[PDB]
């Protein structure tokens, strides 16, 4: 045994609840996972969780640095988040500089891939984009296609889709697959007509990314052009709020509800394979009941972010346990981090695996339109990251 | 295309112009 | 009436003298201006300068942070540099957060142009790229040109040439001129033939930016394709290094020297319109002297960066004087910065005018070949930022 520990963690997420991973939403996950870890660590150990606002931007680098200064030079033992690409950069870098471990269910951009230096203390629990591109690459090697057009949106602020398709690119690039790139700003004036024109100009297979509503518009504009008959193959990445199917992702209670249903017939959606388990149920229930008595409703099943942070917590308490046993202390940041890499464990929803680079393996699903008359949408296939194998559902 | 062989400095500021060969 | 002041200055530049703005090459300039200034401010006032290696990267952020956090929570009174684009962003952000005034002869990219918030405390004493672009935009209106190609090298690291042409692009895209981009890594293998061929596809007016040698390469190949001589109008920006915009740019004591001179008959160079005066001569003598006394092989003299930081100090001092008159203190960076904005003062080389946005107005000149036989390259015309008039010479 050893004396009771006193772990200080700095959580950095956006207070703004308009984000799938805001504090209000992630906190419940952390606390839960924290109540389960106790009773791996010396009896009596405690956790002092500071929830600061990231504003999904600079603020994080600010709050982190001010604390470290006010505290007269003392830094936290664990840093969770940020999740936003631009915000997770400096914090990550500084964490590496200070030998502080940083775990995050965000920071999915392909740049955090190179952890030989800059991002050496970063461990990613959610599937990076590159992973999703490893899948598309596989999916592509299946239909035997070799060319593709990447059509995405770019707000020059958060650029979620820019980074998203960047993964498809980084991967398709290495393998040689040819790629046509077309970007546009949805927020600003939409000239969808152009999009479609270039599409019907470049390739016959298209991989898109933009707000669900923007994808609809593009699907219609192209439908009216009779491109939705079987000459083209449309795809759109929707990894976090993919649940509209089973009800109809085209349906909107809108008048265009019919054209939409038609066009979407040629539209396949790639999302995350979210497995369940009794545990996960109880977790989901409790996390839901909290966010709710807070003024927010939840998307039925907790999102991948909430699940990830829960598992993040464990993964840390799992590595601090091994580091301790060997003799070192919590202050040996890199040591801890190295423990969190290249391993497999039981998360709140099932198996979880972090590759030898500190990036979690991902599992994705593809949704298509099984019965056109009705507009029935169902997963036609799964792909398994670690395994490295794709497969059509029964 | 608009991605270049890499993007190393992802998450810095550079987001006022694309790239392409 | 006032007590002796002790300004704590934090200079952030590269230790490596490969940069036209290394500490060793800039320190003298700073000290010189310091003497002249320490003899405006209260008697007994003393400057404490801290020269720290920016490393043109994250180092600059780390140093600043480690300095402040370590020794209390006391930040410096004035930060000088960094110059490098990627390394100035954080330091500038952290400075605008701590209400600290930040002056630099770099950070010329178009992003630091938006100061309604994150760069509120940044003043640029050297001509930004967007001004250099406003220059081109006038040259283009002059010749009735409305289209252009932007060919540049993109190392995906420091990326100076990319930021350079980004300025031209920002200005053109707004005014309506159409452009065609084209990037290549010059660190890798140069497919100079493809480049030249795409050029043959695009526009007749070509804006270029790359290593002095690379512009020459392309020039030979284009020449080989007969694209030189009247057909296309090549351009290339060389704003700082005198060894590059100096007459005989095409020479190399190489076998191609004849051919090169032949190609450059169509290549026009864009650089800064540096002025001089008696006092500047004294300055250059000492700066030259100090640099050599440090072993550093005298480049040629003082670059825009050196002359820039010298006038940077006078600018800070002029502003302190005034702010220290309205009943404010050195710790009110904001009040100090707004004082350095929208004004004109005497630098070592002459007039210096900062616009109402914290950006130094820039004056440019164009270098063309006036005798194909000889190889003579004299200045054809100039542009004056503030006035905004481009004028051809006799
Ligand atoms: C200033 O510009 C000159 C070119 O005008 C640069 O000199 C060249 O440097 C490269 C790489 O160091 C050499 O391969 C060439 O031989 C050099 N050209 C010659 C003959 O001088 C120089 O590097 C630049 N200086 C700075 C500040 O980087
Ligand atoms: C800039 O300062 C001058 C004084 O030198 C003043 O007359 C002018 O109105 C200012 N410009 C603005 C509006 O910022
Ligand atoms: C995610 O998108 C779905 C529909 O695609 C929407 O119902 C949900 O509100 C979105 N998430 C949030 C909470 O903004
Ligand atoms: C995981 O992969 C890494 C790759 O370097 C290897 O070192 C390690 O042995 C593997 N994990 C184990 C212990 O099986
Ligand atoms: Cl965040
Ligand atoms: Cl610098």
């Amino acid at each position: 045994a050893l004396p009771p520990q006193k772990i200080e963690v700095l959580v950095l997420l956006p207070q703004d609840d308009s984000y799938l991973f805001s504090l209000t939403r992630v906190r419940p996950a952390i606390e839960y996972a924290l109540r389960s870890v106790e009773g791996l660590l010396p009896p009596g150990t405690r956790f002092q969780v500071a929830y600061e606002d990231s504003d999904c931007g600079n603020r994080a680098l600010f709050s982190l640095v001010d604390r470290v200064a006010a505290a007269r030079g003392a830094k936290p033992d664990l840093i969770l988040g940020p999740v936003c690409e631009y915000a997770a950069a400096p914090v990550a870098r500084l964490a590496s500089h200070w030998d502080l471990p940083m775990l995050s269910a965000g920071a999915l951009a392909a740049g955090f891939q190179h952890k030989d230096s800059e991002y050496s203390h970063l461990t990613r629990v959610a599937p990076a984009y590159a992973k999703m591109g490893e899948m598309m690459l596989a999916l592509f090697r299946h239909h035997h296609w070799s060319r593709a057009a990447l059509v995405y949106s770019d707000d020059k602020l958060e650029r979620n889709c820019y980074f998203t398709l960047e993964g498809v690119h980084e991967v398709f690039q290495e393998e040689g697959l040819h790629t046509s790139i077309y970007s546009f700003d949805e927020t600003k004036d939409l000239d969808l007509e152009d999009i479609v024109r270039n599409i019907q100009a470049s390739e016959r297979v298209v991989i898109m990314c933009a707000s669900s509503d923007t994808i609809r518009s593009i699907m219609l504009v192209a439908h009216r052009h009779g491109m939705t008959s079987g000459d083209y193959a449309f795809f759109n990445i929707e990894l976090f709020n993919s649940s509209s199917y089973g009800d109809g992702s085209w349906k909107r209670g809108d008048k265009h509800d019919f054209e939409a249903k038609q066009a979407y017939s040629s539209l396949q959606t790639v999302t995350l394979l979210r497995t369940v388990k009794p545990e996960f149920e109880k977790f989901s229930m409790e996390v839901k009941s909290s966010v709710e008595k807070q003024g927010l409703n939840m998307e039925d099943y907790v999102n991948m972010f909430v699940e990830g942070f829960h598992d993040a917590i464990l993964l840390y308490v799992l590595a601090l346990h091994e580091v301790l046993r060997a003799g070192y202390s919590k202050k040996d940041g890199g040591k801890i981090i190295q423990q969190t890499w290249n391993r497999t464990f039981e998360g709140i929803a099932g198996q979880v695996s972090i590759d030898a680079n500190g990036d979690r393996y991902g599992d994705f699903s593809v949704i298509a339109m099984t019965d056109v008359e009705a507009g029935t949408q169902e997963v036609i296939g799964d792909y398994f990251g670690k395994e490295g194998r794709f497969e059509m559902r029964p | 295309g608009c991605f270049g062989r890499k993007m190393d400095r992802i998450s810095s500021s550079s987001g006022l112009g694309c790239k392409v060969l």
